[PDB]
């Protein structure tokens, strides 16, 4: 997100199986690992509600920054 | 060869012309600069290594050149800028020019190994004891005066340098002109343009743009700061 | 270097011609999009306008520069030894 | 010198290095740019040793800590802080037994002298001389426990760069960041004298280094050290005055692990902000 | 044989400014080797250092009195002076001036010569 | 509107920065090449740069 | 400030005995300890600027020893002229603070 808002970054591995990212992998820890058709997303928790797209990712997964303060990814509304 | 000397020369102004006018030199070679254009350039930490080989020298001494003596004693860097010279010194029968015999591992360029330990050529390893089939190193090579070419000694000297210089040549300094389009050769850097006055802080020495074009120069004498601006040029439109 | 470029045909002429054509065509775009009427009309003193107001977009009759606060704000919001661009 | 093998105890402490150790890469002037380059550096946040060997008249019951072995490791950091100008020189080399040329530094006194002699060990021939107010020039006495060598080459003399600034009973004023680098062209040295009000806490302010000297040498260095053990003798055993008593030294150190940095020169020409690249994904993005 | 001799008023009314001066003899105070200090001792009490001044002009004082005390030097006449404002009943004491000498290779600091002192009483 | 200016400026900056590129030659400044190497074998370097 | 505490504040001794007075600083002062003499009706006089050496005109009977925070001043043989008050003083902190004094009397 904007450096003004925060400094928390999340990584996305393109089309790498989340079931195989242990081979791929402070962010290498398993905290909230999500799997998308676009790859493996590490560093953001998953949310179930619906919001407008802010930062596109792939396969309709849109990510945003909402507050404690962390990054979320969700189905685009 | 394995015990060459490194003499660093600085703050010198010598005629770099007789260095090739010496007819005693068998053959003069330069690999990084034009031999005639030796006076113009500015040098930094000139080196004066010296070693001798029995005849078959040029076949082995060259950038990226193999050779048993060359690959076991001293190689030159792949990016090298120097001028090696060679000339016979047989007149100066004399088994005193002792050479290294063999080295187990290749030698990195610009490292000198004085240690002479009899390597374990044979199967038997020993510590401090001459082992079986342990070829003794540092063998004195044949230098009979009547021996033919390829077996005669020489007086080879390699001159390597790096291109903050303070190593001037035989060019006489001149006067300074301000606010005029001139061909300026300030120390190493030369170019054309107009020299103006600019006032900033310049604690770091010498010179600088997005394109790395020079914008200020530290005068070698009367240390101050000048500014370089290109000569006024522009396109011409012919309306008719 | 000037002599050695002479052995490469007319690359420089081609590039210069292309860039000159570019430079011509932008100003052609401007003349086409803006200048569509050849009668510069004079702004009448705004009095009635059926009750509607226009003081924000008409050029200011006060400052000599024929601009408007909307126009001036628009010009000031854009961030472009004479300076030609941001860098 | 060396040590009296008084290796009583060795407490290893680790400290988090904050933004520190940014130096000028090359002597070229720039201003108001964002030039980025890769070179020898130390990471922005790397744990480093805190060698608590500052035994100013002991830590507790003359609890003195030694510093015999310290490997070079392709580049070195250094820092220390103390009112007394006890800091005296650095030693470099692999064997330090007249087998490899060793870098010896003598500071203060008349002028700073740097030597690369091939001596056997620390000679200490005159390291205790005309000190305090003995005010008599006997010159007959010499340092007892060890002898002296003679082989030397490349003597260098200059104005003492180990500047004590203003040695006074202030809050906290002295922090030296003598950074030593080894390359084939020349052994490179940097320094920066900064006043900071914290003694245990390494300052988090963003200072920069400046070049000091260009001494050309291509000798191999594998270990470093510092000998503040001059005037460690009590002079007369009854006198019991080794300066005050024995010595003390911080020699807070660390290793480089080179990387690529992005430095932002300010309007005037100094370094205002530097950022790492591989520190974090945000750093890579920056 | 450097000696320091004091000239003072001896008596100062309450809430007035006490002015003292110490004349240095046997050598010039403009030598950079010395620190010149004022010290005081109340009748029957111990010694309390008041402040020093380096010959260059830099001054330093006991923090408990820094606001009210001012020490100055006059090397052109080889004296230094004290000005202590807001005199109180505790300001009655003998005031000594003294030279301090120190080295840089060894930052030891000691009072190697002292003045004779001057009695200051604060009364109406 | 800002995008057009930004893109043009960035392209021009890249074009200018391209000058500091040795392209495998000895130096990235042609004047250095001229002052260092005589014409008989400097033409190769010049041709690479061109 | 740094507080200095001496074991005796007053003492009476006879001619010829060895007398020892201790001084203790609130925290480690290295060896930054000076010794002063206060004669009856006289100005303060420096006796031991550093424990190792004696100041000019200081009788040889005065010596000092000790380490860290605790230091000792000894008079190997007291004489009637030694009746006086002895003060230790640190200069580790910014103020040149002095001790409370030890009155040495002669029997
Ligand atoms: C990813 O892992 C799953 C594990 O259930 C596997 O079924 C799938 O084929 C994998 N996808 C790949 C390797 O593209
Ligand atoms: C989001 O939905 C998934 C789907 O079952 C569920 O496992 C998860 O707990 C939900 N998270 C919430 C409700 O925060
Ligand atoms: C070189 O020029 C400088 C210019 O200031 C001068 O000071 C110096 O004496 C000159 N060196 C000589 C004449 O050897
Ligand atoms: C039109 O706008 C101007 C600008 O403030 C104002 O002075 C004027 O009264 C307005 N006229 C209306 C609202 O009729
Ligand atoms: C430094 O060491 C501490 C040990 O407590 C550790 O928690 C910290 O992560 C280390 N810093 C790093 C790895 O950057
Ligand atoms: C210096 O080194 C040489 C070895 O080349 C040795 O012969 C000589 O004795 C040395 N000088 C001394 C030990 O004073
Ligand atoms: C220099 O010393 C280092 C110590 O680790 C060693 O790795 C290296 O090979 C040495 N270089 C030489 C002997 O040229
Ligand atoms: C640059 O120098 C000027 C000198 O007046 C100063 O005002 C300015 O703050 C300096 N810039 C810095 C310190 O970044």
């Amino acid at each position: 997100p904007g450096t003004n808002t925060s400094n928390q970054v999340a990584v996305l591995y393109q089309d790498v199986n989340c079931t195989e990212v242990p081979v791929a992998i402070v962010y290498s820890t398993g905290s909230n690992v999500f799997q998308t058709r676009a790859g493996c997303l590490i560093g953001a928790e998953h949310v179930n509600n619906s919001y407008e797209c802010d930062i596109p990712i792939g396969a309709g997964i849109c990510a945003s920054y909402q507050t404690s303060q962390s990054i979320i990814a969700y189905t685009m509304s | 060869v394995y015990a060459w000397n490194r003499k660093r020369i600085s703050n010198c102004v010598a005629d770099y012309s007789v260095l090739y006018n010496s007819a005693s030199f068998s053959t003069f070679k330069c690999y990084g600069v034009s031999p005639t254009k030796l006076n113009d350039l500015c040098f930094t930490n000139v080196y004066a290594d010296s070693f001798v080989i029995r005849g078959d020298e040029v076949r082995q001494i060259a950038p990226g050149q193999t050779g048993k003596i060359a690959d076991y004693n001293y190689k030159l860097p792949d990016d090298f800028t120097g001028c090696v010279i060679a000339w016979n010194s047989n007149n100066l029968g004399n088994y005193n020019y002792l050479y290294r015999l063999f080295r187990k591992s290749n030698l990195k360029p610009f490292e000198r190994d004085i240690s002479t330990e009899i390597y374990q050529a044979g199967s038997t390893p020993c510590n401090g004891v001459e082992g079986f089939n342990c070829y003794f190193p540092l063998q004195s090579y044949g230098f009979q005066p009547t021996n033919g070419v390829g077996y005669q000694p020489y007086r080879v000297v390699v001159l390597s340098f790096e291109l903050p210089a303070t190593v001037c040549g035989p060019k006489k300094s001149t006067n300074l002109v301000k606010n005029k389009c001139v061909n300026f050769n300030f120390n190493g850097l030369t170019g054309t343009g107009v020299l103006t006055e600019s006032n900033k802080k310049f604690l770091p020495f010498q010179q600088r743009d997005i394109a790395d074009t020079t914008d200020a120069v530290r005068d070698p004498q009367t240390l101050e700061i000048l500014d370089i601006t290109p000569c006024s040029f522009g396109g011409v439109s012919v309306i008719t | 270097c000037s002599n050695l470029l002479l052995q490469y045909g007319s690359f420089c002429t081609q590039l210069n011609r292309a860039l000159t054509g570019i430079a011509v065509e932008q100003d052609k775009n401007t003349q086409e999009v803006f200048a569509q009427v050849k009668q510069i009309y004079k702004t009448p003193p705004i009095k009635d306008f059926g009750g509607f107001n226009f003081s924000q977009i008409l050029p200011d009759p006060s400052k000599p520069s024929k601009r408007s606060p909307i126009e001036d704000l628009l010009f000031n919001k854009v961030t472009l030894g004479d300076i030609a661009a941001r860098d | 010198c060396v040590n009296l093998t008084t290796r009583t105890q060795l407490p290893p402490a680790y400290t988090n290095s904050f933004t520190r150790g940014v130096y000028y890469p090359d002597k070229v002037f720039r201003s108001s740019v964002l030039h980025s380059t890769q070179d020898l550096f130390l990471p922005f946040f790397s744990n480093v040793t805190w060698f608590h060997a500052i035994h100013v008249s002991g830590t507790n019951g003359t609890k003195r800590f030694d510093n015999p072995v310290l490997p070079f490791n392709d580049g070195v950091y250094f820092a220390s802080t103390e009112k007394s100008n006890i800091i005296r020189g650095w030693i470099f080399g692999t064997t330090l037994d007249s087998k490899t040329q060793s870098l010896l530094i003598v500071n203060n006194a008349t002028n700073v002298v740097i030597k690369v002699c091939e001596f056997q060990f620390c000679n200490d021939p005159f390291l205790g001389v005309y000190y305090h107010k003995n005010n008599k020039s006997w010159m007959e006495s010499e340092f007892r426990v060890y002898s002296s060598a003679n082989n030397c080459t490349f003597e260098y003399v200059s104005q003492p760069f180990l500047m004590d600034l203003e040695g006074k009973q202030g809050n906290f004023k002295n922090l030296r960041e003598f950074v030593f680098k080894n390359i084939d062209g020349y052994f490179k040295i940097y320094s920066k004298h900064t006043p900071i009000n914290l003694v245990r806490d390494l300052p988090q302010g963003f200072s920069a280094l400046e070049p000091l000297v260009d001494l050309p040498i291509g000798i191999n260095i594998t270990r470093f050290q510092t000998l503040l053990a001059l005037h460690r003798s009590y002079l007369t055993p009854g006198d019991s005055s080794s300066g005050w008593t024995a010595g003390a030294a911080a020699y807070y150190v660390g290793y480089l692990q080179p990387r690529t940095f992005l430095l932002k020169y300010n309007e005037n020409g100094t370094i205002t902000d530097a950022v790492d690249c591989a520190l974090d994904p945000l750093s890579e993005t920056k | 044989q450097v000696q320091l001799q004091q000239s003072g008023p001896g008596l100062v009314k309450p809430s007035q400014t006490l002015s003292l001066t110490c004349t240095v003899a046997g050598g010039s105070i403009s030598s950079g080797t010395y620190y010149w200090s004022w010290i005081r001792q109340p009748a029957g009490k111990g010694l309390e250092w008041i402040g020093r001044i380096y010959t260059s002009g830099s001054a330093n004082y006991n923090p408990s009195l820094k606001s009210r005390v001012t020490i100055s030097v006059d090397t052109s006449k080889n004296q230094f002076s004290l000005r202590l404002s807001s005199v109180t009943a505790e300001d009655t004491a003998v005031y000594y001036c003294a030279r301090e000498y120190s080295s840089s290779y060894y930052y030891f600091y000691y009072m190697d010569v002292w003045g004779k002192g001057t009695t200051v009483t604060v009364s109406s | 509107l800002q995008d057009v200016v930004n893109q043009n400026a960035q392209a021009l900056n890249t074009l200018v920065k391209q000058l500091s590129s040795n392209f495998g030659a000895i130096s990235s400044v042609l004047n250095d090449i001229l002052s260092r190497l005589d014409p008989p074998e400097a033409e190769v370097q010049i041709d690479r740069l061109i | 400030a740094i507080r200095m505490t001496q074991s005796p504040s007053s003492l009476s001794a006879s001619v010829g005995d060895r007398v020892t007075i201790t001084c203790q600083a609130s925290q480690d002062i290295s060896n930054y300890l000076n010794w002063y003499q206060q004669k009856p009706g006289k100005a303060p006089k420096l006796l031991i600027y550093v424990a190792s050496n004696l100041e000019t005109g200081v009788p040889s009977r005065f010596s000092g020893s000790g380490f860290g925070t605790d230091f000792t001043f000894t008079i190997s043989s007291l004489q009637p002229e030694d009746i006086a008050t002895y003060y230790c003083q640190q200069f580790d902190n910014l103020p040149y603070t002095f001790g409370q004094g030890t009155k040495l009397e002669i029997k």
